[PDB]
């Protein structure tokens, strides 16, 4: 029998890499989420060789990254390069979970993975913004001092825990070694869960597009599939390297790059690209404890999406009402972002009300009476008597 | 029974029977009692929770002197 | 060198009381729950030589 | 291992779908087939038919959110321009 | 009596739990040297009418 | 998931109708062949996922012939829509011929499956 | 818990640049998820001269 | 009878738990006080307690 | 791991010999004895490793009446290990009983996989 299927610590490299029987038909967005683990494990790489050349403290954070970004040897290079593919890692997962929503891979077959991987979205989401509180520029630390006062919400425990998290009545030396400590540990369990992840999935394996079957016919990885991600990461890198070299600074804000400075703050306090939808939702609606619960509550709702919709056909490719639906909730999304980036006046918060209440809407509501006139049109439309 | 028996059936979302849930609401009751007997257990150190705990049992812990 | 002596042997008599307690409760324990293997017997029957 | 659940897709040889039978898959080997057979052609016919049956899907959305976000723009900067008094205050306010 | 050993076990075990969880949280919260109270000391006889002294 | 119960329930009810019928048949029959799947050659009676067991119970219980012609209609879907293509205007699956085979496969189980779920919580009568 | 930028705010007073609280020259909140008016620290004062602690 | 000893705490888990976790909370607060004590009065004069008495004058 | 067609070797070159046996006998014996498996209940044709694919094969051609015999021995070896106790001395095995029944099915299948796997590279033979 061959070497391939008998040492374990070979054994299980082919069961997941050399030989996997993924489905025919499948189009470039499982390769982009193969992309995704990529740059996640190159995210770590360069962190790590970061880390070796970075101070901790809070009166020689900034000084640090300074010398990281002038006065090392092919330095800066590492520096936009994290930053940069931290943003190219927001934007592919958020392309990810666009693809599972449209096709139909949440349902049923794939709960527990739809599960692990909402929880990877709500560590990631807290690892960047541990990270980008690292390093402590003049809009991180109010961001910081924001979200570690969100937690003052919660009745009775709302300045014991915050007392506790916080570590002192002011952001300083221990706020920022917590930070730093937590931004460097949490990336590893991020992996662990990639880890389980991968073994939810490979239970049942990939969805077609079409939402058919994949039990026919199939093809194996290595030598088919393992081109089509090389060349989907080739484009990644490709256009990568664009920014990070061309043009480094359009994927963010420049503000990062001033001293901390607790005496005043900037014009507009904005998140990064990435969490502008879920920064707006919270200008929405003017009650505080609606609001810290409002957003686990947009996370929670991605959470209950499955049992939701009650389409017996999968995927949205085959709907016409129910993609166009899909697509009006993608600009939702980005209308949302839009909206919170700009400021708070007379036309905006009804804008972002009604875009919050659109937005939660089709979640819960539109879906099952969208799906039900579907499956309904369908068995109607094709008998007769 | 000659001849119809007259069957009902019980409400149910599935697998829980409203005889179920009869059956086991005390259980829960208590559960959720002992869950925070336990919790109130597991805290001690926090001077808000201290305080609380001092005043309701007044002949058992009466230890906050220095 | 340590302002910390007198809390640290406090805690330290503590830690080994406790430990000691629960030592000697695991120790029975194990004596207890083990003993439904331990005091196991075996009576080899030979078969009939047959076959 | 120990035994685990029933699963709708297996390994090699227990794929476990419906049985089939007079399918009969072809092939032309890929050094002996000049890959590049359709490269233009094919390119922009198809390209162009499937941009044209899948166009009304996005132009929809983005045409009506782009004309929500110019009227709300249009209201906003026409607040602040001389009106500061007499139509910020009655909305505003 | 057997069951009775597996709750003296328990208690103790929770005892020893609670006291090295005790531990470790307390560890992460705020230290001797973070509360240092501030007194601070402004001239208002220097302060004009229009500004903001911060 | 939802149930064919009640969407058979349903279609009656609005087939049964004769003006509520003439509303709806004409934008059905426009929805379906807008649908875009009777080109690249999918009959809807295989379009239903295949991950609840009452599924695999209907499958179980399609001759032979059927399930053969099923197993083509979709390895020859996932070629085409491999190549990015669609079927020669020869192939379509003409509107008159796509019948239903496979539902009362899904009603005669479905109904079966209910009164499963339902007898378990009887009561004692009287 | 982000610094109001003075002078500013539709109530000639302070707002909040993260989302919205315009205190008045009181110091009331009026509009934003703010439940509370900002409060006021303990303070004695020293002829031309005040301490705060 | 230990009959009823054993079905009033031993039958049911939801009580020997809770038992079990109220003895935890009495007896993690006993036995601190008591060794709290032991070690106090084990040294006399060589706590501040009395030193500080000791001084004042 | 060692064959034991060397130690078949070794063993009848210093048996036959008379001076040696006379020198070399005597010691064996007591270093049996203060071994200690005699006691335990283990015969030595049963303490050897027993995984390797030629003693697999030895194994898998033992008639019955032994290896029902050695499954016994070693579970109440594992038995009396287990308890730190050793067994009475009444039931040990006697000098006598220590016959090696399972060294000529090691033997013939030792030397029948030596001489096939050389057999490969033989030669165009003259
Ligand atoms: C660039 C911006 C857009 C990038 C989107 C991402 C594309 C991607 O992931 O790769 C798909 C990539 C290949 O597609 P595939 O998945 O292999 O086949 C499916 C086809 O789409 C099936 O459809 P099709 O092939 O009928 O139409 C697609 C057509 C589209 O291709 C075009 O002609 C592009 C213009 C129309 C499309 C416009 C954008 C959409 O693709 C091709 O023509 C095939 C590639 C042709 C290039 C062959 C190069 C041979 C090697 C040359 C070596 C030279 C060496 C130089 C020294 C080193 O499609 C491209 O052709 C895009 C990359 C080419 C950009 C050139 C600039
Ligand atoms: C800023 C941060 C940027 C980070 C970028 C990270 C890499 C992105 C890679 C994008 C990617 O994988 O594209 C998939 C890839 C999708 O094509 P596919 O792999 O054949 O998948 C079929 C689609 O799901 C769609 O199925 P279909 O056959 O109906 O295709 C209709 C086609 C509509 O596009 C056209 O009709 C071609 C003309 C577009 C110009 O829709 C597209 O896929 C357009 C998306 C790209 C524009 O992109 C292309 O559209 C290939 C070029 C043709
Ligand atoms: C907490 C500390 C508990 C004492 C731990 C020491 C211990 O278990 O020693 C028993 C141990 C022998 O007891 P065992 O072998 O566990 O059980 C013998 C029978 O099964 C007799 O046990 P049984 O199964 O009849 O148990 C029923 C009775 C009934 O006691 C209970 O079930 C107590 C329930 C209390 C509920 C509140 O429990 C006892 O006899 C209590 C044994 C103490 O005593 C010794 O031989 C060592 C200590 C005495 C010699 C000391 C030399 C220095
Ligand atoms: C963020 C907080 C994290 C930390 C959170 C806390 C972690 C530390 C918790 C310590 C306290 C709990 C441990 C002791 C549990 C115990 O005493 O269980 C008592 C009974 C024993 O009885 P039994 O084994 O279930 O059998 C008798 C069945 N009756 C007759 C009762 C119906 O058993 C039971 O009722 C079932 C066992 C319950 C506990 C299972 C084992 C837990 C081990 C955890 C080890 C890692 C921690
Ligand atoms: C490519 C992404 C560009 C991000 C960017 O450009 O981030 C900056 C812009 C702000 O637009 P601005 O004019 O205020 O920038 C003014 C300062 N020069 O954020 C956005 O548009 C976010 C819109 C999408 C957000 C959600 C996307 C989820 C998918
Ligand atoms: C800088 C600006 C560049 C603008 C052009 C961008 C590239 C667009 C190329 C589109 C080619 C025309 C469409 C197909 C016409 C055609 O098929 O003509 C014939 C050939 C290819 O025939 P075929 O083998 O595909 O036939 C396949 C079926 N038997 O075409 C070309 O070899 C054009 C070469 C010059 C480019
Ligand atoms: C070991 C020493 C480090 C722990 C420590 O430091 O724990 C200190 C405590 C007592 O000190 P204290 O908690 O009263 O100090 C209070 C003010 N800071 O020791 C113990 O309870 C010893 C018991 C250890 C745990 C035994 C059971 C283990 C279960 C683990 C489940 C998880
Ligand atoms: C570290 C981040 C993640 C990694 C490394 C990862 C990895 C993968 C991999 C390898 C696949 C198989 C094909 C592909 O690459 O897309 C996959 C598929 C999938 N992932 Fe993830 N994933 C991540 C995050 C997420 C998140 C956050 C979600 C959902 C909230 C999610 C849901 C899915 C789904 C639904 C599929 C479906 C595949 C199918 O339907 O064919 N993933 N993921
Ligand atoms: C686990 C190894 C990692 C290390 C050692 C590491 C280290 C660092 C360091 C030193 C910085 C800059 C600190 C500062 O500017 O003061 C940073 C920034 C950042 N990291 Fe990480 N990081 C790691 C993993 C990750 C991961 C997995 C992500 C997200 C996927 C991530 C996202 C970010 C982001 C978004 C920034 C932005 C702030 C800035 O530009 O510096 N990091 N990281
Ligand atoms: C002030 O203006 C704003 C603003 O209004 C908003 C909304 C945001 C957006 C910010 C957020 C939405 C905050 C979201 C961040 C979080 C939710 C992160 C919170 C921190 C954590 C969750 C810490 C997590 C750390 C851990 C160690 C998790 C614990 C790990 C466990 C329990 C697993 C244990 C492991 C095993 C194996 C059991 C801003 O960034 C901002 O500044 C511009
Ligand atoms: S911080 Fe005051 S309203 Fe946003």
């Amino acid at each position: 029998m061959a070497f391939r299927k008998s040492n374990v610590y070979l054994s299980l490299v082919n069961s997941y890499i050399i030989d996997s029987p993924q489905p025919s038909s499948i189009n470039y967005w499982w390769n982009m989420g193969s992309l995704l683990g990529l740059c996640l494990v190159i995210q770590i790489v360069t962190g790590i060789f970061m880390a070796m050349h970075y101070s901790s403290n809070i009166e020689l954070a900034f000084s640090s990254v300074e010398h990281i970004m002038r006065d090392v040897h092919n330095g800066y290079i590492l520096r936009y390069l994290h930053a940069n593919g931290a943003s190219f890692f927001f934007m592919v997962m958020f392309m990810h979970m666009a693809k599972g929503l449209y096709y139909g891979s949440y349902r049923s077959p794939r709960v527990t993975l739809w599960n692990v991987g909402v929880i990877i979205f709500i560590l990631t989401i807290a690892t960047a913004f541990l990270g980008y509180c690292c390093v402590y520029g003049q809009m991180s630390h109010w961001g910081a001092t924001v979200i570690t006062n969100l937690f003052s919400a919660i009745p009775f425990v709302g300045n014991d825990i915050v007392s506790w998290l916080w570590g002192g009545f002011s952001v300083s030396n221990p706020t920022i070694q917590r930070f730093f400590a937590l931004h460097y540990l949490v990336p590893f369990i991020i992996a662990a869960m990639v880890i389980m992840h991968l073994m939810a999935l490979h239970i049942h394996g990939s969805s077609n597009p079409l939402g058919i079957t994949g039990n026919l016919d199939r093809i194996p990885m290595h030598s088919y599939f393992i081109f089509k991600d090389l060349v989907t990461v080739f484009l990644f890198m490709l256009i990568l390297a664009l920014f990070v070299f061309y043009s480094p600074n359009t994927l963010g804000h420049p503000d990062n790059y001033i001293p901390g400075n607790p005496l005043v703050t900037p014009a507009s306090i904005v998140p990064e690209w990435y969490l502008l939808p879920f920064y707006a939702i919270l200008r929405s609606i003017p009650d505080k404890l609606l609001g810290v619960i409002t957003m686990f509550a947009a996370i929670l709702v991605l959470l209950v999406l499955p049992f939701t919709d009650r389409s017996v056909v999968r995927g949205n490719t085959f709907k016409v009402l129910s993609k166009f639906f899909f697509f009006i909730f993608v600009f939702n999304f980005v209308l949302l972002g839009q909206i919170g980036a700009c400021h708070v006046e007379v036309p905006y918060v009804l804008m972002g009300q009604i875009a919050t209440f659109i937005y939660f809407a089709y979640f819960l509501i539109i879906v099952p009476v969208i799906s039900t006139i579907e499956n309904v049109l369908f068995y109607i439309g094709r008998v007769n008597k | 029974y000659t001849s119809h028996l007259s069957s009902k059936t019980g409400l149910h979302f599935g697998r829980l029977s409203l005889r179920s849930l009869t059956a086991y609401a005390p259980n829960l009751m208590l559960w959720g009692g002992a869950s925070m007997l336990g919790l109130f257990v597991f805290t001690e150190g926090w001077p808000k929770f201290q305080d609380t705990l001092y005043k309701k049992i007044p002949l058992l812990g009466p230890t906050l002197e220095d | 060198a340590e302002p910390e002596h007198d809390e640290r042997k406090r805690l330290g008599l503590k830690t080994v009381i406790i430990l000691s307690s629960l030592y000697l409760l695991s120790i029975w324990v194990k004596k207890f729950k083990w003993a439904g293997i331990k005091t196991r017997k075996f009576v080899f029957n030979p078969p009939k030589p047959r076959k | 291992g120990p035994p685990s659940g029933k699963t709708y897709m297996g390994w090699w040889g227990h794929m476990g779908g419906p049985k089939q039978k007079g399918i009969t898959s072809y092939a032309v080997s890929p050094y002996a087939q000049k890959p590049l057979q359709g490269i233009f052609h094919n390119a922009v016919f198809n390209s162009f038919r499937r941009f044209k049956s899948q166009f009304l899907y996005v132009l929809i959305p983005a045409g009506i959110y782009w004309y929500w976000w110019k009227n709300g723009n249009e209201y906003n900067e026409f607040l602040y321009s001389k009106a500061g008094r007499e139509e910020l205050e009655r909305v505003n306010v | 009596y057997a069951y009775f050993m597996v709750g003296a076990m328990g208690l103790l075990s929770s005892a020893g739990a609670k006291s090295t969880v005790e531990t470790f949280i307390s560890s992460m919260t705020a230290t001797a040297d973070v509360l240092a109270m501030a007194k601070v000391e402004v001239n208002l006889a220097a302060i004009p009418l229009g500004k903001n002294v911060v | 998931p939802q149930s064919f119960t009640s969407i058979a329930r349903i279609g009656d009810y609005i087939l049964k109708s004769p003006v509520l019928s003439k509303l709806c048949v004409p934008v059905a029959n426009q929805f379906i062949n807008l649908a875009g799947y009777k080109k690249l050659g999918l009959k809807f009676d295989d379009l239903i996922a295949e991950e609840n067991p009452i599924m695999q119970t209907a499958l179980r219980r399609l001759p032979e012939d059927e399930s053969y012609a099923r197993a083509y209609r979709i390895i020859r879907a996932h070629q085409t829509e491999l190549t990015h293509h669609l079927l020669p205007r020869n192939e379509w699956i003409k509107a008159q011929e796509d019948v239903p085979y496979l539902l009362p496969y899904i009603l005669e189980a479905e109904a079966a499956a209910k009164e499963k779920d339902e007898l378990d919580n009887i009561e004692v009568s009287k | 818990g982000c610094v109001p930028i003075g002078e500013a705010g539709d109530f000639g007073g302070w707002f909040c640049p993260c989302h919205g609280s315009h205190y008045d020259i009181s110091g009331r909140i009026r509009k934003g998820p703010a439940p509370l008016n900002l409060e006021i620290p303990a303070y004695e004062f020293d002829g031309d001269k005040v301490i705060v602690g | 009878s230990f009959s009823s000893l054993y079905k009033t705490f031993f039958k049911r888990n939801a009580v020997f738990v809770g038992t079990i976790f109220a003895g935890a909370f009495v007896f993690q607060t006993v036995f601190d006080t008591a060794i709290t004590s032991w070690y106090e009065n084990h040294n006399k004069g060589k706590l501040w307690k009395d030193v500080k008495a000791r001084i004042a004058a």
